[PDB]
């Protein structure tokens, strides 16, 4: 199917400060990817973003009903709408699976990458560091950054480059939300 | 509770 | 900000399609089942903690395809640009021999929102299982997306995540065997 595409797509956006002690309210309307027109609360009136939207903004700043519906949309919906599912969004919180197992920078290599899975925590900040021997490793160390796995939950592998000699101790330490101590786990080399 | 639907506005025909 | 809730809606034509869901932090809440004109709740919990009449969904998607026929007008006639995919084949959890998995295949960045997606086993077609998400917002206007395909590890199976898009030559495929 080569026959030309056209698509029209909205946004209604709510912005949370602080709780809902500060809120901002964005309605935005958009044809083929271009923004043309959008509310901003803090402006209180619609502008055209570019001259294609310049018919809307004037016409929907004419409906005085229309202006006073999103004047109060920060109240009526957004504040509205945070409470509703405050329970099980921004009060979510999972714990994160921590195990840590050695892996090779190329085949044909000695175990030389220390690999530190943290996986299936809510939310998705994460702290992860690196010790040896009580001492924090900062260099060498690569991660996938943060994955989102699009299910609530959230991933990440952080990677130690290293040469583990015999009766050396390595540390993985995450801290999350979900917690208020750090957690560790240990990997001894062979 | 009931999440509430910001409804849209018609464009200018 | 500490939170965003999104409210996002999109109808397309010629295809006729047409969705609206809500996202927190980059997680989708629900979306509305255009067909049964029901919810459908991300995570089946939610559905016992609050609610959602569709109807007002169905409604604004009305006066999407309004505004959609409004601007190609006024626009003349002018056709989205086609935006290719991102694709990434990942599992939810390290994987273990004979212990059951997720494997995940995230479509990123693309536009418009209309997408062909097989997961493969071995080169042959697999959808014992399978489940995915709706067209998800980014920042930048693009979309997102999730396919899933629950499995049992072995040393025998490869598999394969299959896109295809309008911006693309040929298929997209995204390849995963077990790590040494
Ligand atoms: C569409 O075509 C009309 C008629 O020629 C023209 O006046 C208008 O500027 C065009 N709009 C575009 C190219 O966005
Ligand atoms: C998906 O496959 C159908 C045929 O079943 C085809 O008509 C359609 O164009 C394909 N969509 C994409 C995005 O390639």
């Amino acid at each position: 199917d080569t026959r030309p595409r056209f698509l029209e797509y909205s946004t209604s956006e709510c912005h949370f400060f602080n709780g809902t002690e500060r809120v901002r309210f964005l309605e935005r309307y958009f044809h083929n990817q271009e923004e043309n027109v959008r509310f901003d609360s803090d402006v209180g009136e619609y502008r055209a973003v570019t001259e294609l939207g310049r018919p809307d903004a004037e016409y929907w700043n004419s409906q005085k009903d229309l202006l006073e519906q999103r004047r109060a949309a920060v109240d009526t919906y957004c504040r509205h709408n945070y409470g509703v599912g405050e329970s099980f969004t921004v009060q979510r919180r999972v714990h994160p699976k921590v195990t840590v197992y050695p892996s090779k920078t190329q085949p044909l290599q000695h175990h030389n990458l220390l690999v530190c899975s943290v996986s299936g925590f809510y939310p998705g900040s994460i702290e992860v560091r690196w010790f040896r021997n009580g001492q924090e490793e900062k260099t060498g160390v690569v991660s996938t950054g943060l994955i989102h796995n699009g299910d609530w939950t959230f991933q990440t592998l952080v990677m130690l480059e290293t040469v583990p000699r015999s009766g050396e101790v390595y540390t993985c330490q995450v801290e999350h939300p979900s917690v208020t101590s750090p957690l560790t786990v240990e990997w001894r080399a062979t | 509770g009931v999440y509430a639907t910001r409804s849209s506005a018609v464009r200018l025909r | 900000e500490e939170h965003v809730i999104i409210q996002a809606e999109f109808y397309l034509n010629p295809d006729q399609s047409g969705e609206f869901m809500f996202d927190f932090d980059g997680d989708e809440i629900f979306h509305v089942d255009m067909a049964k004109k029901e919810t459908v709740w991300r995570l089946e919990e939610f559905g016992r903690f609050a609610s959602f009449e569709a109807q007002g969904a169905l409604a604004n998607i009305a006066v999407d395809k309004a505004n959609l026929e409004i601007m190609t007008k006024r626009s003349n006639y002018t056709p989205i640009t086609n935006v290719p995919p991102e694709v990434t084949v990942l599992t939810n959890s390290p994987v273990e021999l004979r212990e059951p998995n997720v494997l995940i295949c995230f479509i990123d960045k693309f536009t418009p929102p209309v997408v062909n997606v097989t997961w493969l086993r071995n080169g042959k077609p697999v959808t014992t299982g399978v489940s995915e998400t709706v067209f998800l917002p980014r920042e930048d206007h693009l979309f997102r997306k999730f396919h899933y395909l629950p499995f049992l590890p072995s040393t025998e199976d490869v598999y394969d995540c299959r896109v295809e898009h309008w911006g693309l030559d040929e298929p997209l495929l995204k390849h995963w065997e077990f790590d040494t």
